[PDB]
């Protein structure tokens, strides 16, 4: 549940 | 009526 | 031709925009399906209808173009076809050791792990089948194989995905 | 503790079987979310049940055990107290530009291609999402970071998968 | 009474 970049 | 056409192609 | 005359038909059915939507898609579903009390089922949910879409959706419109209603509801005829013939005792439902039978008649040869979990994911208490549950899971699994290819250089057997593709892949599912 | 309260609780939910399958899960979530009337929702389907279910049954026993119910539920709690947060005008729904704010409070960050197609997935036509399908996008999307994270190691970050695996997880879910 | 426990986790 936590990040794309 | 679209939905008996449809209705049909399948046994 | 057919395709003419399916061309015809499924204009009547996309409408302004020329897509099935999943809403539309569901109630085309749902009155054929009305129309076949031999088919047991409480109807194809909203949320299945546009995993079905989405699913379906390569070009990502939203919404299913003729060529990708054609080839969804080609599948689905054939696999109802398929669906009837595996409901022995006319139950209505598949049988779960019908089942087998009727996924290998489709042609797809999954089994041991696999298979339990699709039974697992869509059968019912008894490890029954019906009709929205069998026709959405073959759709999908469908979907999943040729979703898997189209990402194979020479079917290396596996394929690399990152984060993006991943969640593009699952969430667009 | 707070914990063996929710253990107690859990016990009333799971039932005989000290499980909760899609059934329990879909008339629990129900019965919480018609308390709640500001949360829009034409409710949650049992097909999505099953799909919440089964992202969430790690132990693949095709119901969820106290530990996966607990996770689920902090998720929800989480979740829905972040939905009331983003329905700024009140309309019991997710608007469609309040979204990306949504999703990064519950620690998601996108881009622009991803909520596009989350939109297209979850959203009705005017781009905007009510509970149900806030939760189920929600509860899938950080089922598939954590599928992808878990599948990755510490790096990467671009995970390779063969055909038993992928339906794996792409079916039974 | 399980349902209670579970609403009143909902904010609002
Ligand atoms: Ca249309
Ligand atoms: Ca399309
Ligand atoms: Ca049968
Ligand atoms: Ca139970
Ligand atoms: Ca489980
Ligand atoms: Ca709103």
């Amino acid at each position: 549940a936590k990040a794309i970049a | 009526d679209a939905i008996d056409a449809l209705s049909s192609d399948f046994t | 031709e057919e395709v003419r005359q399916f061309r015809r038909l499924f204009a009547q059915l996309a409408g302004d925009d020329m897509e099935v939507s999943a809403t539309e898609l569901m109630n085309i579903l749902n009155k054929v399906v009305t129309r076949h009390p031999d088919l047991k089922t409480d109807g194809f949910g909203i949320d299945t209808c546009r995993s079905m879409v989405a699913v379906m959706d390569s070009d990502t419109t939203g919404k299913l173009g003729f060529e990708e209603f054609k080839y969804l509801w080609n599948n689905i005829k054939k696999w109802q076809a398929i669906y009837k013939q595996f409901d022995v005792d006319r139950s209505g439902t598949i049988g779960s050791s019908e089942l087998p039978g009727a996924f290998e008649a489709a042609g797809f040869h999954l089994n041991e792990h696999l298979y339990s979990m699709i039974i697992r994911r869509y059968s019912d208490e008894g490890g029954n089948m019906d009709f929205d549950n069998f026709i959405s899971c073959l759709v999908r699994l469908d979907a999943m194989f040729r979703a898997f290819k189209s990402l194979d250089k020479d079917g290396t057997g596996q394929i690399q995905v990152n984060i993006q593709e991943w969640l593009q892949l699952t969430m667009y599912s």
